[PDB]
C-alpha cells in the first residue's frame, strides 16, 4: 500500500463498493427440482 | 436507530450467541409498554398544532426583546423557522414514543446539535423553554404511564441541549 | 439497525409529517402479535444446535461430494466452517424475527456474501439448500413446541420463511 | 365500464340524489386504497411475462394439456394459451385499479364459457391457470394489496365454472 | 372519472397503464377529501344557489320570463329552477369523479336536441350556469373556488 | 409529455380540453422543479450507475458474457454498457415529459426487430434496467425513488 | 452476571451515559417477568430432590452399559458424582430463574464446560439425557410462563452442550 | 457486576444452596416495589444536568478558593474536569440505584478514586461535599412529580442516601 | 347440517320451519363452541389417536396385517392408517355439522363397494374406528367425550 | 343446497384438510349471528301474507299490470303471480337461515329468466314486487336482522336481471 508512484496516493477504492444498494430478485418462485419429493398423506403414517 | 429492539439485536450479534431469555425478558418490556408510549404519542400527535404555537410564543413571553426589530425573533422568516424548529422536537418524541427509545431523537436531533446551534447562533435556553412550556400543557392531555413517557423524553431533550 | 417500528419512523421523517393512523395501527398489531412472536424467536433459539445439525446430515446426505476430497466441506476445518455458517446465518434470521425487520439479516449477514462464496470456491447452490433445510426445521419448531399455549402463528412462520427465502436467494 | 366512483355516481344518478354521507363514505373507503393499488399494479405489468410462466408451469405445462390430444398442443394453441392468460392477467389488473369488477364482465367474461365449450378449450384447466397467477401475484405485491388483487382473480374463476 | 378514462385508453391500445397515467391517478386521489369538501359545502347551499343563479338570470333576460318566453310564468319557471338544480348536482358529481364522463351521458349528449323541441334557449341556460358559478364560488377558498370552477365552465362550454 | 398526449386526444376528438386533462397539466407542472431535480441527480451520477448495473448483470448472467453470449468480449461488453447508458439517458427524457412518448419512439418500437437480428437476449436487457433501478434508486429521496422507478419499470416492460 | 439490569447499565456505562427510557422499558421486562420465574424457581426448588434422582437413574437406564463393573456409572463415587452434578444443574437453572438472565449459567457451568468434560472422559450426552428427562417431568409441575421460563433454561443448558 | 439478586445468588452458592425461602421474598419486595424504584431512577436521570449545575453552584458559593488561581476549579479546563467527575458520580449512583446493590458504584468508581485525586492534588473534602450537595437536590427531585398516583414513596429513598453517602465516605 | 337437514323437509313440504326444527336449530347453534372445542382437540392430537388405534388394530387382528391380509406389509399397513386419519377427519366434520351428509356423501355411501374392490375386510375396518373412540374419547371431557362418540358409532354402523 | 357449515365443509374436504383457525373463525361467525336468523325467520313466517299484499299494493297492482292487456291480468294470472311471491318470500328465508345463497341457484333462479321471457311474464316488475317485499320485512324484523334478512332479496332480483 504505497504512493510512491504518484506520490499523491490512490482516490479511496472502497467508495462505490461500498455503495451498493442490496440486490433486488423480488416475487420469487422457489424450486422444488432438484429429485421427485414425497407428496402424499403416506408420509406420516408411514413413519407412525 | 437505538431503541429496545434494536439494542438487544445488536447485543446478540456482538455476542455472536442466540436470542435467550436475557434477551426475550428485555424485549417483554417495550413491547408490555407500548400502549402508554403510544397513548403519548396519539395526543401528542393531534395537539401538535397548538402545542407548536403554545410553545413557540412563549419563547417570545419569556425572551420579549426577542421579538423586536434586528433581533432573532421578529419577521416572518424567522418566526416560521422557530414553529418549524419545535414542530421538529415534538415530532421526534412522539417518534422516541413509538420506537420504543431514544434513537430517533440521538440520531436526528441529538448528534450534532450544539455544533449547528453555535454556528447559527441560536440559544438552547429558547429551545429548553419551548420543552419546559410543552411539559407543563402536557400535563392536563395525559396521565399514568402515558405522562410519564411523554416527561421522560421532554426531559431528554432538555437535558440533552444542556 | 431497523425494527418494525424504526422502519415506520423512517418512512414518516421522509414525508416531514407524523403518523398515518395507518401506520399506527399496523404497529399496534404487531404490539398485540408480540408473545407470539417471543415464543417464535424462542422456538429458534430453544433449538438451534439440533436445527443446524439436522439440516446439515440432511445437507450430505443429499450431496455426498461436499464430504469427499475435492469438496467444499472437507477436511473437517472446512466442515467447521460451513457448520458455522449455518449458525451465522440461522442467527440473524433469528434477529430479523425478533426485530420484525430483514435488515440486519441483509446489512450484517447477506451483503455481500454470495461474492466472498464465489471467491473462496464455496458452492452457493450448496449452501441455498443447507438454508432451505434449515427452514424446513427451525419452523418445525414454530410449530410444535412446548406447552405454548394454543393459536394461529402461521403468520409469523410465513414472515420467518421469507427471511429465509431471503438468504437463500441472496446466495445462490 | 365502471369503477368504485362511478358505481356510485351512476347508482344516485338513476335516483336523481346528490351525493350524501353514506355515498361520500364509500368513496373515501376507494380514495384511501387507492396508492396501494398503483403500487401493485407497477408489480404485476413489469413480473406480467414471469407470472405468466410460474403459472404456466405450476398449472398447465409438464402434462397431457401440452401432449398430442392435448388442448395446448401444437406451437399453435400453445402460443393462444399463453396469449388468454396475458388478458385475464392484464385485466384483472385494470379491475383492481378501477376497484370494480365490471370491466372483467363486459370485456372478458361475456360468452366466454360457451366459447370455451365450443371450440373444446378445457375450463377447469383455465381456472388453474388464473388460481396459480393469483397464488404468484400475491407473493409479488405484498401484504399491502394482496387481498385485493386477488378477488379479481376469484372473479374471472368463477365466472367460467 | 380519472380511472375510468384512463384505464379506456389502456385497454383500448391493448396495454397496461403508463407512468403519466400512473402519476394522474396519484395526484387525483391525494385531491380526495379536498375534492369531498367542495362537493359538500355547494350539496350543504343547494337551495340558496340556486336561488341567487335563478335572480342573476331573469335581471340579465327578463324576456325568458316574459309572454313570449320559454320559461313565463310560475310553473315555467319553476321548472327552470329545477334544471338548474339538475346541473349543479352533476357538477357536484363531476368535481368529485375528476372528468366529465358523468356529468356528459346525463346531461349534455342530446341536450341540443331535448331544448330544441322544448324551444328552449340554450345560450339563457348557459347564463344560468355561469350565475351558478358566481353564487356557489363565493362559498368556497380561493383554491377550492377555482377546481370547482371549471366544472362549471365546461357545462357552459358544452351548451354551445 | 402530459401536453402532448392531453392535446392529441383533444385535438382528435375535436374539442378543448377538458376539466381533467386540465388538472393533470396542472398537478404535472407543479412537480417541475422535483422532476428536473430527479434528472439532474441521475445525470450525475451517469457512469456509476451504468457499471453498478454491469456488474449485478454479469454476475446473474455470466453466461451473456461466455463463448456463445451476446457480449463475450472486451468490446462486445463496451457496447453493451453504452447500450445501458442509452436507456439511462431516455429515462431522464421520460421523467421530465411526465411520459414515453419520447422513450417509446428512441427506443422501444422496433427494439425487438433490431436486437433479434443482433442476436441479443432481450430479457436479460430487461435485468439490465433492473439493475440501474437498484442503483439509480439508491441516490434518490424515497419520493423521488418511486416517480423515477415508475420510468424504469416502463422500459422494463416493454422489453417484453 | 448477566442480568437484564446488568447488561443495560453496561450498555449505559460503556456510552458513558445515564439510564434512559429505552433501558428503563427493558428493566420493566424483568421486574414483569419474575413472577413466572419466581414460581418456577420454587417448583424446581422444591423437587429438587426427586429431579435429581430421576435424571441420574435415566442416565443409567438410556446408557444401560455404565452401570457395569469397570465403567464411569459404576461404584458410590462416580454415581455420587453425577447425582451432585446434576443437582448443580438444577441449582443454576433456578438461579438463573431468580436472576433475570442466565449469567450465573454463564460463569459457573458453561464457561469452561467442554475443557473439563474432556479432561475428565465425561460425555456430554449423558448431561443432555438428564436434562431432557427433567424437561419431560417439569411438564406436570409447571403451566403456562412458568413452564416456559423452566424451558428456556433447560434448553439453554442442553445447547450449551451440543 | 452485582445487582441485588446476584448478589443473593453469589451467597447461596456460597453455600452451596438453591436460595432459601428468606431470600425468596426479600427478593420479592424487591420486584413489588420496582415500579417506585423506576421512577425514583427516572428523577436523576430527568434532572441530571440542573442536580450537577445547582450542586456547583452552590459548591462554590461555599468554597470561593477553589475559582481562585491557585485553586483546583479553576481555569476553564479544571472546572470542566470537576464538572465532568461529578457527572460520572452521579451516573453510577443512579446505576447502583437500579441494580439495588452498590458494586458497580464501589467497582467502577469508588475504587482507587481517593489516591486518584492526592495524586493529583485536588482536595477531596470539596469533592466530597459536591456528592453531599447532589444528594440534597437529587432526593429532591422524587418526592413531587407530576401525576404520579398518591401513595408513599417514601421507602425508596435511604438506600438512594446510602450511594451517595458510600461515595463521600470513600473520597473525603 | 342441523340446517340443511332441517330446511330440506321444509322445502320438501313446501312449508316454514317447524316450532320443532327452529327448537334444535337453537339448541344445536348454543352447543356450537363446545362443538368447535370438541373438534380442535381430536384435529390437535389426531396422529397420537391414529397410532393408538392401529396398535390397538394389530393386536386384535394380526391376521389382517398377515401373510393373506389385506394390510400386510410396511405400505399396506401406511395406506390402512391413512383410512384411519380420513375417518377421524370426517368424524371432526360431522360432529360440527351435528349431522352426517358430511361424513355420508364423503366416505360411507359407495365404501361397501369401494373395499369390497379392494377387498378389503370391512369389519375390521369398523374396528379401526372403535379403536379410535377408544382414543379420541380419553383426551376429552365426559361430556364431550360422549357427544363424539355418538359419531364414531355411527361410522361404525354405517359399516355393516 | 348448501348452507354456511356446509360451505366451510366441502371447501376443506376437497383439499382433504381438518378444519384449521381460519376455517373455525368463519363457523363462529355464522353461529355467533344464527338466534337472530331464527326469530327473523318467526317474523317473516307468521306475516307472510301481510308482507305480499303491501309489496304487491306497493309495486304492482293499481296498474296496467293488472288491467286488460297486463301479465297480472284474470284472477288466473294474479294468482299465479303473489303464488311466486310466495315462493321468493319463502325461498329468501330458508337462504336467510341457512347464511348461504346456493338454494336460491338451484331450486329457484335456475332457468327462471328464460321462464319468464317464454311466457312473458315481466322480469323488471318482478324485481319491484321482490324489493318492495324486502323493504316490508326490512320494518317488521328489526335492526338485529334487517342486514340479513336484505341481501337474499338482493340475491333474488339481481338473478333475473
Ligand atoms: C431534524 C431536526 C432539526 C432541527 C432541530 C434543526 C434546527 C435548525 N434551525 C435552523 C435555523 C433557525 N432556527 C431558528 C429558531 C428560532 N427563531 C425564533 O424566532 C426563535 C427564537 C427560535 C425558535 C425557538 C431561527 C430564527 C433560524 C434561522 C437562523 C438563520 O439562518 O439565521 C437551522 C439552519 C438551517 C435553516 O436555516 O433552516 C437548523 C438546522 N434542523 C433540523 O434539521
Ligand atoms: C421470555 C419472553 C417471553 C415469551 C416467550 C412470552 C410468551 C407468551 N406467549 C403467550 C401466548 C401465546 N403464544 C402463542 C404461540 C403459539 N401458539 C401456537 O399454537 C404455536 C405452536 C405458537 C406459535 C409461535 C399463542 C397461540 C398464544 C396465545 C395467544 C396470544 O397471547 O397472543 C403469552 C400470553 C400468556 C399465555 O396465553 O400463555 C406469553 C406471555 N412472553 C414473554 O415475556
Ligand atoms: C410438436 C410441436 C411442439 C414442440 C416443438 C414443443 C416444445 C416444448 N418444449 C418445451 C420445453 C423445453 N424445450 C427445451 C429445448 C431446448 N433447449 C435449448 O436450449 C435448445 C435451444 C433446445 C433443444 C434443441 C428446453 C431446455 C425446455 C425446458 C424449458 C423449461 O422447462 O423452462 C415444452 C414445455 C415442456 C412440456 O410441457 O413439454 C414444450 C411444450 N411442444 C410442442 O407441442
Ligand atoms: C459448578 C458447576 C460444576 C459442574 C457441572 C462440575 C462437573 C464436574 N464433574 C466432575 C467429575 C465427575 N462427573 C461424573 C459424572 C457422572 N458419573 C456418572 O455416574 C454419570 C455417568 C455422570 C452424571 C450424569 C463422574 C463419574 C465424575 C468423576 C470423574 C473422575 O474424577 O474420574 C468434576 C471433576 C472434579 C471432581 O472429581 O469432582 C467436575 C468439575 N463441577 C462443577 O464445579
Ligand atoms: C471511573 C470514573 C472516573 C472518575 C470518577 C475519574 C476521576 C478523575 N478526575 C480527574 C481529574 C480532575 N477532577 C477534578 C475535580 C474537582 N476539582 C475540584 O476542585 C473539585 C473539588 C472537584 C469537582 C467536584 C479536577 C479539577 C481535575 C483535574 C486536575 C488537574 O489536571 O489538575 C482525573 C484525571 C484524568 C483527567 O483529568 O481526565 C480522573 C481519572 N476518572 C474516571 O474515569
Ligand atoms: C419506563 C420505566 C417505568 C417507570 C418509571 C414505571 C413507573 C410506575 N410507577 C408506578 C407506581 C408508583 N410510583 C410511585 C413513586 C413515587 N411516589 C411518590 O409519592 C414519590 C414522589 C415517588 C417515589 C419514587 C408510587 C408511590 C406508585 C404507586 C405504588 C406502586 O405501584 O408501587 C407504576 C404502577 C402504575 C401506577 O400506579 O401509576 C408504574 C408503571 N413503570 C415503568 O415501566
Ligand atoms: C275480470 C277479472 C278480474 C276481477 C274481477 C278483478 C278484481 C280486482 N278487484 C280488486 C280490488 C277490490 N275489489 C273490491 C270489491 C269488493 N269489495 C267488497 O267488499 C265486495 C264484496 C266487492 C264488490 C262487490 C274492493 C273493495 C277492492 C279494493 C281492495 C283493496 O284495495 O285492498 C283488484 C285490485 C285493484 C286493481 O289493481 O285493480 C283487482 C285486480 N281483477 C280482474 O282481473
Amino acid at each position: 500500500d504505497t504512493d510512491r508512484g504518484i506520490g499523491a496516493q490512490p482516490a479511496a477504492k472502497l467508495t462505490f463498493p461500498l455503495s451498493r444498494p442490496l440486490g433486488v430478485t423480488s416475487a420469487y418462485f422457489p424450486s422444488s427440482q432438484g429429485g421427485a419429493a414425497t407428496s402424499d398423506g403416506l408420509e406420516m403414517f408411514t413413519r407412525m | 436507530m437505538k431503541t429496545v429492539i434494536t439494542e438487544v439485536i445488536a447485543s446478540a450479534d456482538s455476542q455472536g450467541r442466540f436470542l435467550n431469555n436475557t434477551e426475550l425478558q428485555a424485549a417483554n418490556g417495550r413491547f408490555q409498554r407500548a400502549t402508554a408510549s403510544m397513548e403519548a404519542a396519539r395526543a401528542l400527535t393531534s395537539n401538535a398544532d397548538s402545542l407548536v404555537k403554545g410553545a413557540v410564543q412563549e419563547v417570545y413571553n419569556k425572551f420579549p426583546y426577542l421579538t423586536q426589530p434586528g433581533q432573532m425573533g421578529y419577521g416572518d422568516t424567522n418566526q416560521a423557522k422557530c414553529a418549524r424548529d419545535i414542530s421538529h422536537y415534538l415530532r421526534f418524541i412522539t417518534y422516541s414514543l413509538v420506537a420504543g427509545g431514544t434513537g430517533p431523537l440521538d440520531d436526528y436531533i441529538v448528534a450534532g446539535l450544539r455544533e449547528v446551534n453555535r454556528t447559527f447562533n441560536l440559544s438552547p435556553s429558547w429551545y429548553i423553554e419551548a420543552l419546559k412550556h410543552i411539559k407543563g400543557k402536557v400535563g392536563s392531555q395525559l396521565s399514568g404511564q402515558p405522562l410519564t413517557e411523554a416527561n421522560a423524553y421532554i426531559d431528554y431533550c432538555i437535558n440533552a441541549l444542556s | 439497525m431497523q425494527d418494525a417500528f424504526t422502519k415506520a419512523i423512517v418512512a414518516a421523517d421522509l414525508r416531514g409529517s407524523f403518523l398515518s393512523e395507518q401506520e399506527l395501527n399496523q404497529l399496534t398489531n404487531l404490539v398485540k402479535e408480540s408473545n407470539k412472536r417471543l415464543d417464535a424467536v424462542n422456538a429458534i433459539t430453544g433449538n438451534a444446535a439440533e436445527i443446524i445439525s439436522d439440516a446439515a446430515h440432511k445437507l450430505f446426505a443429499e450431496q455426498t461430494d461436499l464430504i469427499r476430497p475435492g469438496g467444499n466441506a472437507y477436511p473437517n476445518r472446512r466442515m467447521a466452517a460451513c457448520l458455522r455458517d449455518m449458525e451465522i446465518i440461522l442467527r440473524y434470521v433469528s434477529y430479523a424475527l425478533l426485530a420484525g425487520d430483514a435488515s440486519v439479516l441483509e446489512d450484517r449477514c447477506l451483503n455481500g456474501l454470495k461474492e466472498t462464496y464465489v471467491a473462496l470456491g464455496t458452492p452457493t447452490r450448496s449452501v441455498a439448500r443447507a438454508v432451505q433445510l434449515m427452514k424446513e426445521t427451525a419452523i418445525g419448531y414454530v410449530n410444535s413446541p412446548s406447552g405454548v399455549t394454543r393459536g394461529d402463528c402461521s403468520a409469523l412462520v410465513n414472515e420467518a420463511a421469507t427471511y429465509f427465502d431471503k438468504a437463500a436467494a441472496s446466495i445462490a | 365500464m365502471q369503477d368504485a366512483i362511478t358505481a356510485v355516481i351512476n347508482n344516485y344518478d338513476v335516483q336523481g340524489k346528490y351525493l350524501d354521507g353514506a355515498a361520500l363514505d364509500k368513496l373515501k373507503a376507494y380514495f384511501t386504497t387507492g396508492a396501494v393499488r398503483v403500487r401493485a399494479a407497477a408489480v404485476i405489468s413489469s413480473n406480467a411475462t414471469t407470472i405468466i410462466k410460474e403459472a404456466a408451469a405450476k398449472a398447465l405445462i409438464y402434462s397431457d394439456l401440452t401432449r398430442p390430444g392435448g388442448n395446448m398442443y401444437t406451437t399453435r394453441r400453445y402460443a393462444a394459451c399463453i396469449r388468454d392468460m396475458d388478458y385475464f392477467l392484464r385485466y384483472a389488473t385494470y379491475a383492481m385499479l378501477a376497484g370494480d369488477p365490471s370491466i372483467l364482465d363486459e370485456r372478458v367474461l361475456n360468452g366466454l364459457k360457451e366459447t370455451y365449450n365450443s371450440l373444446g378449450v378445457p375450463i377447469a384447466a383455465t381456472v388453474g391457470g388464473i388460481q396459480a397467477m393469483k397464488e404468484v401475484v400475491g407473493g409479488l405485491v405484498g401484504p399491502d394489496a394482496a387481498k385485493e388483487a386477488s378477488i379479481y382473480f376469484d372473479y374471472l374463476s368463477s365466472g367460467l365454472s | 372519472s380519472v380511472l375510468t378514462k384512463a384505464i379506456v385508453n389502456a385497454d383500448a391500445e391493448a396495454r397496461y397503464l403508463s407512468p403519466g397515467e400512473l402519476d394522474r391517478i396519484k395526484s387525483f386521489v391525494a385531491s380526495g377529501e379536498r375534492r369531498l369538501r367542495i362537493a359538500q359545502t355547494l350539496t350543504e347551499a343547494r337551495e340558496r344557489i340556486v336561488k341567487q343563479a335563478g335572480d342573476q338570470l331573469f335581471q340579465i333576460r327578463p324576456d325568458v320570463v316574459s309572454p313570449g318566453g320559454n320559461a313565463y310564468g310560475e310553473k315555467m319557471t319553476a321548472l327552470c329552477l329545477r334544471d338548474l338544480d339538475y346541473y349543479l348536482r352533476l357538477v357536484t358529481y363531476g368535481i368529485v369523479a375528476g372528468d366529465v364522463t358523468p356529468i356528459e351521458e346525463i346531461g349534455i349528449i342530446g341536450v341540443k336536441e331535448m331544448y330544441n323541441s322544448l324551444q328552449t334557449p340554450i345560450p339563457a341556460v348557459a347564463e344560468g350556469v355561469r350565475a351558478m358559478k358566481n353564487v356557489a364560488t363565493s362559498l368556497l377558498s380561493g383554491d377550492d373556488a377555482a377546481e370547482a370552477g371549471f366544472y362549471f365552465d365546461y357545462l357552459v362550454g358544452a351548451m354551445q
